RNA sequence: AACGAUAAAAGAAGUGAGAAUCUUCUUCGCCGUAAGGACAAGGGUUCCUGGGGAAGGGUCGUCCGCCCAGGGAAAGUCGGGACCUAAGGUGAGGCCGAACGGCGCAGCCGAUGGACAGCAGGUCAAGAUUCCUGCACCGAUCAUGUGGAGUGAUGGAGGGACGCAUUACGCUAUCCAAUGCCAAGCUAUGGCUAUGCUGGUUGGUACGCUCAAGGGCGAUCGGGUCAGAAAAUCUACCGGUCACAUGCCUCAGACGUAUCGGGAGCUUCCUCGGAAGCGAAGUUGGAAACGCGACGGUGCCAAGAAAAGCUUCUAAACGUUGAAACAUGAUUGCCCGUACCGCAAACCGACACAGGUGUCCGAGUGUCAAUGCACUAAGGCGCGCGAGAGAACCCUCGUUAAGGAACUUUGCAAUCUCACCCCGUAACUUCGGAAGAAGGGGUCCCCACGCUUCGCGUGGGGCGCAGUGAAUAGGCCCAGGCGACUGUUUACCAAAAUCACAGCACUCUGCCAACACGAACAGUGGACGUAUAGGGUGUGACGCCUGCCCGGUGCCGGAAGGUCAAGUGGAGCGGUGCAAGCUGCGAAAUGAAGCCCCGGUGAACGGCGGCCGUAACUAUAACGGUCCUAAGGUAGCGAAAUUCCUUGUCGGGUAAGUUCCGACCUGCACGAAAGGCGUAACGAUCUGGGCGCUGUCUCAACGAGGGACUCGGUGAAAUU
RNA sequence: CCCCCGUGACAGGGGGCGGAGGACCGAACCGGUGCCUGCUGAAACAGUCUCGGAUGAGUUGUGUUUAGGAGUGAAAAGCU
RNA sequence: GAAACGAUGACUGAAUCCGCGCGGACCACCGCGCAAGGCUAAAUACUCCCAGUGACCGAUAGCGCAUAGUACCGUGAGGG
């Protein structure tokens, strides 16, 4: 049957990506978070 | 009057369908149709506020003139006598010798061919569109405005009547569809006539689809729901509500007042609604 | 245990340390609206070459979608961008808000849409509307000529500009036929010796007085300021005028000619088999699109985007001996996307997983038609354990004496039925239907005759058990309950009598509407709607109807009075100081909405009920009916989806009937929009009965296939 | 719509033609009725057979909006 | 609470030297005080980083890591 996760790459960008995190206190809140815990993937747009 | 249907489909008798015989066959004018998007129901927010709204034919708007005051003096001639799908009323078209092109709503008779003028100067005949004070008591008129220049906001929908009761201070006292008698300043223009279409009221929508086809979702009984969901939802049957009929915010239906106590408009009724 | 669909394999040959698994050959089998082909999304080197073999592969591997290395992807014209706007997202100014922030006009971003110049071929081991060949096209800049006065925006107008169903005419893609044309060779096994057999049979471009259905069509003058902010040869009005049949215009496609390709194959060389060279024919007849002519015709109501490019007109401007416009020539041509998988072993499913994944293409024969069914072409594949056995038992199937629902909770299951033609067809009804009701017949081959052909009718003849000869392919009926109906629902135990529904009623709402989302005097929905509209509530087609009770409760309305908070008013009481004074508490009268109270209100919440007497041991099946709270059941219905007593009582059907039907009325505990009683029709609803048919059964057999068993290979689990 | 037949106060009725429909049989597609299999599965919901819808209240791609006492819901406390 | 005092949201709003504010209702007296105008180092907190030390640990310990926020899981936040 048709499962979760169905992959779209303007879909991932859009929602999970560096400008998307950036628009937003709480996701520049993400990303500050996260580079402090040393993070290889900042951000989706890292993949 | 009405289109009717033999039974060849269960929901096909009792359904039934206006006349469009009297409707000049034309499409809108290029440059009077705006592009009308639907709502669910659904504001600058999001979420769904006015409740069972979807669906239904795609539409595009007919740009109107209600205040006529723009083309006072000159006069126009009928043109038409087209199909609008946001209004109950038909529309017609008008065709003025200084050149311009405008949309009435379309009273009760007014064929087309007709001419018609707007302006104080103006006979007591239908599609005039005059000043109230300039009216003859006991006149037959709508597309009445509550402020002078504002724009018809009364008397609108198919087959309305406004009867003017008859002139007063500055004011002319009017009676409403409703049975509502209002005062209004006679100032304020109007169009001579009953509205038209009229037999709209008798129309059979006939099937289901008929409501979703008018962007009308199924609207849905408090009963059925739960009581997570709706004060009348619960019980183990078809129950009979087990308190007062009440909307689904609570507050009571069937009978109690809503109108705001205090308000301005209220020393402009005469008579309440009945 | 298991090795992941029961579509299937066999031999030879090669290779190799080693082969059931790799390679080649010959066959066999399976898909063929697919299991073939082409895009998108996604994936990311998985593609090609050469090598490798630890692990990955459910066995084995010498092989691979694995491991190593190196190659491979080419665009002015396809898709995106340097153009456009939709929903939506944004958004200086501007509107709100403890903060972070929420809105928000223009503008801007935003394809899933508008716009827009290139076709036919060839070939790497791997790219191709990109490269190569052949001939076109587009804008841009310049030069030479035709120049010889206009160019026309950031504003105007035209235009772009749009639905559903159905359908006429012409054509193409494309497929069929043939003693058309062309090429090859053969004579099989009894015959054929070609009139047999196999294969092929025109794509681009250009021109052409050849053919051509269909499709597109007003022009101009003048007037009106007031319309397009203004302007205006443009647009819209009004008026005048122009030979209706049409011509004006276009040419899908056809024919012809020419030319550029392609073309069955032929040849030659040769290195687990490729390289180059060459090249025949082009018919007639038929079918035919959802494609093209096309923005066609007709009908319908639910009434079917925007903006830019495009055409047209002025503003401003610079010009008016270089203005547009044209012709030829030269020049120029950015960015990202192109490999490969792409209904799947390369995407989503932890797997090389029986699932899921959007669009296009999708041949032939047979069959009323078809994207159905059978077989098949092209193409693709035999599903990465194998071999033997031929027990129990299990799964999926074939048939089954006599009987035929005796099975069982229930005909659950399985059978019977099955397409097309003709004949024929009930109660009942809303006159549409029920209806394919029911039921009966026909169906194949040859020949002649007739007719409108692919075909059918008629007659006669023929063969078999049987002629929709195999596959696709309704079992029917009688009678209840519920819901009218098509629809909808519990992803993963309920599809229903649930919900929705058209119709109906109550009620609120006069527009900054009620109502609703909101930090909020923002903004927004309602609605660019206006009481024939909008919200909320209940009922649920249709028909006949929808009774009694306003005491309690809730709503609408009333008002004498009793009322009631802050406050207004402080009479009056105390504290302190020697005192002017400062100061603690504080009574009347007055004082809003709201409650008390009066009336109304049921398609408002609701109510429409307690009960009187029996021979004997502190007691069971059965009883006829008077009637307290505001009232105490009008119709219709009743042992019911409602009945405790209960298998009520009678009748029906049955050999026998706790179920079903009808009637009865003693309704524990029906009843009128929580609708009452009916209702044709509809139902993967529920219930009872019948006909037919059957391994459901008496009662099980025989058979088949897949496991289970045996051998070689890999080898889990819960539990302890 | 075109011809034809009927006049008790009567719609009607026949023929041509037209091509309507939450019409019908049925594939794609959408759906999940019933039985069996499957139940350390081929699969954390399926398979074969059977069955429902199949021009509509239809199915579907892409882009986008709505959310946690909140959304959304032809209503199952379903789905998020 | 007998509730002083500061503090503002609403309404209202005086004296400036014999004047003003306090001293826990409130008055007298006795005491302390100069509001409505601003800046100010030092002692104090912390520890990403650096150095020294340790009756701290030595590979299941010690940081999650003898290094990795990697592999891996998740759409994501995040876990690891
Ligand atoms: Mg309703
Ligand atoms: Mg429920
Ligand atoms: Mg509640
Ligand atoms: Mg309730
Ligand atoms: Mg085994
Ligand atoms: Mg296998
Ligand atoms: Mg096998
Ligand atoms: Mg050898
Ligand atoms: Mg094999
Ligand atoms: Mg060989
Ligand atoms: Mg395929
Ligand atoms: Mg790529
Ligand atoms: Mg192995
Ligand atoms: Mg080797
Ligand atoms: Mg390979
Ligand atoms: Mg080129
Ligand atoms: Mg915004
Ligand atoms: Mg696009
Ligand atoms: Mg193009
Ligand atoms: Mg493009
Ligand atoms: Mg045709
Ligand atoms: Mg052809
Ligand atoms: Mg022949
Ligand atoms: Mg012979
Ligand atoms: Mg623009
Ligand atoms: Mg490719
Ligand atoms: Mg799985
Ligand atoms: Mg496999
Ligand atoms: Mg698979
Ligand atoms: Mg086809
Ligand atoms: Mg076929
Ligand atoms: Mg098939
Ligand atoms: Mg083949
Ligand atoms: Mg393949
Ligand atoms: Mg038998
Ligand atoms: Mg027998
Ligand atoms: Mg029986
Ligand atoms: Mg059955
Ligand atoms: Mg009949
Ligand atoms: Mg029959
Ligand atoms: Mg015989
Ligand atoms: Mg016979
Ligand atoms: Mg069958
Ligand atoms: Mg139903
Ligand atoms: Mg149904
Ligand atoms: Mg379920
Ligand atoms: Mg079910
Ligand atoms: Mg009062
Ligand atoms: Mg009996
Ligand atoms: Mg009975
Ligand atoms: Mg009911
Ligand atoms: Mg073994
Ligand atoms: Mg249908
Ligand atoms: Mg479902
Ligand atoms: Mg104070
Ligand atoms: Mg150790």
């Amino acid at each position: 049957m048709k499962r979760t996760y169905q992959p779209n790459n303007r879909k991932r960008a859009k929602t999970h990506g560096f400008r998307a995190r950036m628009k937003t206190k709480s996701g520049r809140n993400i990303l500050a978070r996260r580079r402090a815990k040393g993070r290889h993937q900042l951000t989706v747009s890292d993949e | 009057a009405v289109k009717k249907y033999k039974p060849y489909t269960p929901s096909r008798r009792q359904m039934t369908t206006a006349d469009f015989s009297g409707l000049a066959k034309k499409r809108p004018e290029k440059a009077l149709t705006e592009a009308l998007p639907k709502t669910g129901g659904r504001n600058n927010r999001g979420r769904i506020t006015s409740r069972f709204i979807g669906g239904g034919h795609k539409r595009l708007y007919r740009i109107i003139d209600f205040k006529r005051r723009d083309k006072s003096g000159v006069n126009a001639k009928v043109a038409a006598i087209e199909y609008d799908p946001n209004r109950s009323a038909r529309i017609a078209l008008l065709h003025y010798a200084d050149g311009e092109k405008r949309y009435i709503l379309a009273p009760e008779g007014l064929t087309v061919g007709a001419t018609v003028n707007a302006g104080p100067e103006a006979e007591p005949k239908l599609g005039n569109a005059l000043p109230l004070r300039f009216v003859p008591v006991g006149a037959v008129v709508h597309a009445l405005e509550l402020v002078p220049g504002k724009g018809a906001q009364l008397a609108r929908s198919a087959g309305t009547s406004v009867q003017v009761q008859g002139k007063e201070s500055d004011y002319v006292i009017v009676r409403l569809p409703s049975g509502e008698l209002r005062r209004v300043h006679s100032e304020c223009y109007a169009t001579i006539g009953a509205v038209g279409n009229a037999e709209h009221k008798n129309i059979v929508l006939g099937k289901a689809g008929r409501s979703r086809w008018l962007g009308r979702k199924p609207h849905q009984r408090g009963s059925a729901m739960n009581p997570v969901d709706h004060p009348h939802g619960g019980g183990e049957g078809r129950t009979g509500a087990g308190r007062v009929p009440v909307t689904p915010w609570g507050k009571p239906t069937k009978g109690l007042k809503t109108r705001r106590k205090r308000k301005t408009s209220d020393r402009f009724l005469v008579t309440r609604r009945k």
